[PDB]
């Protein structure tokens, strides 16, 4: 019961697998899993996904249970994610973050345990609580209880003073990069970027519906109610109107006590965490290979999962450039 | 009414949409301010990536709403 066991390459679906090492290494998504509690969460009826679930569970199962050395074969959950999701169908290459997406979402649509006005008055903090019980009253599953968040996003018309504010939910967090960093670009400056005054002038001047009128508005984010699991998304893309390029910055980002003070709400408490995942990317926006490192959550020791091939590797060589998505777990 | 869109580099952009606009309509909204190709964009809304052929209504985005915008880094 180690969880060490590599996966499959099925035909260009690295992707596919370092994602499933991710979450087979997410403590509380593989418990849920290993102890069965999601059977009594999975609807009634003739559903054409209750089989994602219980494929999913499986393979985990199967994970966790495996030898050292064991290879095991992913092909009756890709049939199941393909049907959900389309676009899985076949063998090409894809990006790992889209199908971290939308299989959460299938997921969390399966367990979901939902199966069927002008708040100005309120202070902020209570207008934002009153939004997730709103949210949560449509989504409400395991899978959410794992990785959704909740941003503020503040708007402040320059001319009349007034902020417009809304409460935004996330289940990961997509950070653009930083040009260049002293000496090097840090994930707190990709999250400064995502998080900072964002001036809305010229072409992009929203309307005041208070001045009835296009205004140049100041808009930021804050984080008002943290995941337990904080999954984050360095935008490693450039933004060329001819051809895309994938950017190699290297972003160094913490193993532990990332601390998140600086982008809670107002008088908010924060929340600090510990990384025990990574979905590496190598190669171009248009062909690669994925790779996943992962701390297991019994020992605290890394591994490298690289398709059929898992390794031990130091916690020294986690953090790369390669790094594309990032999974934290409260501290 | 308007909504928002974090693009790649630290920008937010604002479009002025509908309710009933497709997604695809969103992505061309995008397009000509950005120069990005529908076909390479994703939009990231409350965990769901947004599809063509659904409305902003479908996934009930109101206004000041931010989409996330995100491209591809294709593996096998
Ligand atoms: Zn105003």
């Amino acid at each position: 019961a180690q969880g060490l066991a590599g996966l499959r390459n099925l035909g260009n679906t690295s992707f596919m697998n370092s994602i499933l090492q991710c979450l087979s290494n997410t403590r509380e998504l593989r418990d849920y899993c290993l102890q069965r509690l999601y059977m009594r969460d999975l609807h009634h009826g003739s559903n054409a996904h209750t089989a994602l679930v219980e494929e999913f569970a499986k393979l985990i199962q199967t994970i966790w249970t495996s030898s050292p050395n064991d290879v095991v074969s992913p092909s009756e959950f890709k049939t199941q994610i393909q049907r959900y999701a389309p676009r899985f169908v076949g063998y090409n290459q894809q990006d790992a973050q889209e199908f971290l997406r939308f299989l959460l979402d299938g997921l969390h649509n399966e367990v979901n345990r939902v199966t069927l006005e002008n708040l100005d008055h309120l202070p902020d903090d209570e207008k934002g609580r009153q939004m997730w019980r709103k949210y949560l009253e449509r989504e409400d599953s395991r899978i959410g209880d794992l990785f959704v968040g909740q941003l503020k996003s503040s708007l402040t018309c320059t001319d009349c003073g007034y902020c417009s504010t809304v409460f935004d939910p996330f289940w990961d967090l997509s950070l653009p990069i930083a040009k260049r960093g002293y000496p090097e670009v840090t994930l707190m400056d990709c999250m400064r970027l995502f998080t900072k005054e964002d001036v809305l002038d010229g072409d992009e001047k929203p309307t005041c519906c208070r001045c009835r009128g296009r205004k140049r508005c100041i808009k930021k984010f804050s984080i008002q109610r943290f995941p337990k699991i904080l999954v984050l998304h360095l935008k490693r893309f450039s933004e060329s109107r001819i051809r895309t390029s994938k950017l190699t910055t290297f972003v160094n980002f913490p193993l532990r006590d990332l601390d998140l003070r600086e982008f809670a709400s107002e008088n908010t408490n924060h929340a600090v965490y510990n990384l025990y995942a990574v979905s590496n990317h190598s190669g171009t926006t248009m062909g690669g290979h994925y790779t996943a490192y992962c701390r297991s959550p019994g020992t605290g020791e890394w591994h490298t999962f690289n398709d059929s091939s898992v390794t031990p590797m130091s916690s020294s060589q986690v953090r790369t450039s390669d790094a594309y998505l990032l999974f934290y777990e409260l501290a | 009414m308007q909504i928002f869109v974090k693009t790649l580099t630290g920008k937010t952009i604002t479009l002025e949409v509908e309710p009933s606009d497709t997604i695809e309509n969103v992505k061309a909204k995008i397009q000509d301010k950005e120069g990005i190709p529908p076909d390479q964009q994703r939009l990231i809304f409350a965990g769901k990536q947004l599809e063509d052929g659904r409305t902003l209504s479908d996934y009930n985005i109101q206004k000041e709403s931010t989409l996330h915008l995100v491209l591809r880094l294709r593996g096998g």
